[PDB]
């Protein structure tokens, strides 16, 4: 491509390319077999998947061919991170933490319950006896 | 409702993206998925996405084949219509990503072209682990130049001519694989 | 039960044999000390209603150890829309003129609530299933009590890999299967009204009774089971009633 005094010197991609934007021929030039060409072609007109920064939450981009790579800090997960694990504390989500019985205030964070002998613990997930002989407890193997 | 159509498993590196089709009308999702003799574990809750990240749980053990489906339900909330997936073992079919020439040191009569290391998805002890660290013995990086080299590490060392000059392009490569062995080729990156 | 294993004494105690006129009958679940669920279709053809004993700290038939509970039926409420000779509405709640006593081989088994048991335990997915029935299909039944692990399925999936009977009844959302089609394992005649207790985060709870079933581990076939979770209001509502009359009353649903 076009530039007067500059196109005195013969090709040399790092000029050509690697500091100002290699055309299709250009390259086909400096690497005679369009199957050198390839290989570089390729990736060179590919492009910085990850320009949009694609990642939300603290995460990392890593480029590929025509898509990105997130990668996503411990509490959050998608595939640009935008989910956040710490919002999803509900009863479809593994009993929402709780041991029993589950129930949801979506709006305010869900309540753990027990069943008919048993208590809630301190933490508000668990549950302890409070009769002898509980329901769904083997003894004899205790 | 409708059954969901279409499922197909999109992993690339560990990260896994189930996804389906169609786009919902008065829908919404819940996908399930669970190794075959294990528990149903539910993500993605009343999605109006057709797609949903199970990256998080392959990557518990990589070599555990896994089974998903698809939940249909109407706006507003006997059991509901779903479609099932692939059984999808990751370590056997999730892709190798794009490697990367790091570096290439002209050490006299040879050169030595370093590739940069593959991080996964796999969260390990805070860092995340590297194909090598996941794939080791199983995995091979191969490097055409201009003519083909093979390693079962990171760096080739190349016997290099004198004043020429050359061109590099590498490859992941799981050789035992029947199907889906390499990945794309690298940036070609030249002397 | 059809593949199983010899149930160690004291591990599947909620386990009720239910006899009439000193003959094995069927079998049920502790619910509590008064009240015992079972199957609707074990009741078709009696006429002693008076003669219906239920044991608890059974273990071994031909033996008689301390831990044994013989205790008469008063009541055996069963869901108005049963239609016996058929496979529908098969769960049957039993009250017993006097309450067991808990001790280490008589314990409980949870009754669920509606939710949890449907978004919950309908997910995890092995299972028990316990009972003195047949050992195979056609076969001599067991003096000892025999377990079973089985896996649960939906019923999309049932009736995909279920080979094709064409007199066979309807899997409706009052019952569910659960599983080896290959004719390795299954529950069988003798074992009906048997619990299939889930376990979950350390308790352990009610979520099927040994409804029905083509064969015993017939290949291309599931053992169907009982929604107890379809069940749960009724129940509860008639665990609250007022004795009534008779022994059977048949209460209506929904
Ligand atoms: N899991 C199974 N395959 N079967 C369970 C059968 C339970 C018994 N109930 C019934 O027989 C009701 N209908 C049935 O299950 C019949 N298919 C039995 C005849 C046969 O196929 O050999 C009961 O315990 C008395
Ligand atoms: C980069 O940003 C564009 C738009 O901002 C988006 O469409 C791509 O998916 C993302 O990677
Ligand atoms: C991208 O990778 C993740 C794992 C964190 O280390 C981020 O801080 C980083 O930018
Ligand atoms: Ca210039
Ligand atoms: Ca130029
Ligand atoms: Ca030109
Ligand atoms: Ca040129
Ligand atoms: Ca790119
Ligand atoms: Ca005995
Ligand atoms: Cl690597
Ligand atoms: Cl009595
Ligand atoms: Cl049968
Ligand atoms: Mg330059
Ligand atoms: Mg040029
Ligand atoms: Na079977
Ligand atoms: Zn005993
Ligand atoms: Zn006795």
């Amino acid at each position: 491509a076009n530039a007067f005094l500059e196109e005195l010197r013969p090709g040399s991609l790092e000029r050509e390319c690697k500091e100002e934007q290699c055309s299709f021929e250009e390259a086909r030039e400096i690497f005679k077999d369009a199957e050198r060409t390839k290989l570089f072609w390729i990736s060179y007109s590919d492009g910085d998947q990850c320009a949009s920064s694609p990642c939300q939450n603290g995460g990392s981009c890593k480029d590929q061919l025509q898509s990105y790579i997130c990668f996503c800090l411990p509490a959050f997960e998608g595939r640009n991170c935008e989910t956040h694990k710490d919002d999803q504390l509900i009863c479809v989500n593994e009993n929402g933490g709780c041991e029993q019985y589950c129930s949801d205030h979506t709006g305010t964070k869900r309540s753990c319950r027990c069943h008919e002998g048993y208590s809630l613990l301190a933490d508000g997930v668990s549950c302890t006896p409070t009769v002898e002989y509980p329901c769904g407890k083997i003894p004899i193997l205790e | 409702t409708v059954a969901a159509y279409n499922l197909t498993w999109k992993s690339t590196n560990f990260k896994t993206i189930l996804e389906w089709e169609p786009k919902p009308v008065n829908q919404v999702y819940t996908v399930q998925i669970s190794t075959k003799s294990g528990d149903w574990k539910s993500k993605c809750f009343y999605t109006t996405d057709t797609e949903c990240d199970l990256t998080d749980e392959i990557v518990k053990d990589v070599k555990q084949t896994y089974l998903a489906r698809v939940f249909s339900y109407p706006a507003g909330n006997g059991e509901p219509l779903y479609e099932n997936s692939p059984e999808f073992t990751p370590y056997l079919e999730t892709n190798l990503g794009q490697p990367t020439i790091q570096s290439f040191e002209q050490v006299g009569t040879k050169v030595n072209v370093t590739v940069e290391d593959e991080r996964t998805l796999v969260r390990r002890n805070n860092t995340f682990l590297s194909l090598r660290d996941v794939f080791g013995k199983d995995l091979i990086y191969t490097l055409y130049y201009w003519k083909t080299a093979k390693t079962n590490t990171n760096e080739f060392l190349i016997d290099v001519d004198k004043g020429e000059n050359y061109c590099f392009s590498v490859q992941a490569v799981i050789p035992s694989r029947t199907v889906n062995r390499k990945s794309t080729d690298s940036p070609v990156e030249c002397m | 039960i059809v593949g199983g294993k010899v149930c160690p004494k004291g591990e599947c105690p909620w386990q009720v044999l239910l006899l009439v006129n000193g003959a094995q009958l069927c079998g049920g679940t502790l619910i509590n000390t008064i009240w015992v669920v079972s199957a609707a279709h074990c009741f078709d053809k009696i006429k002693n209603w008076r003669n219906l004993i239920a044991v608890l700290g059974e273990h071994d038939l031909s033996e008689h150890d301390g831990d044994e509970q013989s205790r008469r039926v008063a009541q055996v409420i069963i869901p108005s829309t049963y239609v016996p000779g058929t496979t529908n509405h098969d769960i049957a709640l039993l009250r017993l003129h006097q309450p067991v006593v808990l001790t280490d081989h008589v314990v409980p088994l949870c009754l669920p609530e509606r939710t949890f048991s449907e978004r919950t335990l309908a997910f995890v997915r092995f299972s028990l299933v316990s009972g003195w029935g047949q050992l195979l299909d056609r076969g001599a039944t067991a003096l000892e009590l025999m377990v079973l692990n089985v896996p649960r399925l939906m019923t999309q999936d049932c009736l995909q890999q279920s080979r094709k009977v064409g007199d066979s009844p309807n899997i409706t959302e009052y019952m569910f299967c659960a599983g080896y089609s290959d004719g390795s394992k299954d529950s069988c005649k003798g074992d009906s009204g048997g619990p299939h207790a889930t376990h979950y985060r350390g308790t352990w709870y009610l979520t099927g009774i040994v409804s029905w079933g083509q064969g015993c581990a017939t290949v291309g076939h599931f053992g169907v089971y009982t929604r107890v979770s379809q069940y749960i209001e009724w129940l509860q509502k008639l665990m609250r009633s007022e004795p009534r009359p008779g022994v059977l009353l048949r209460a209506p649903f929904p």
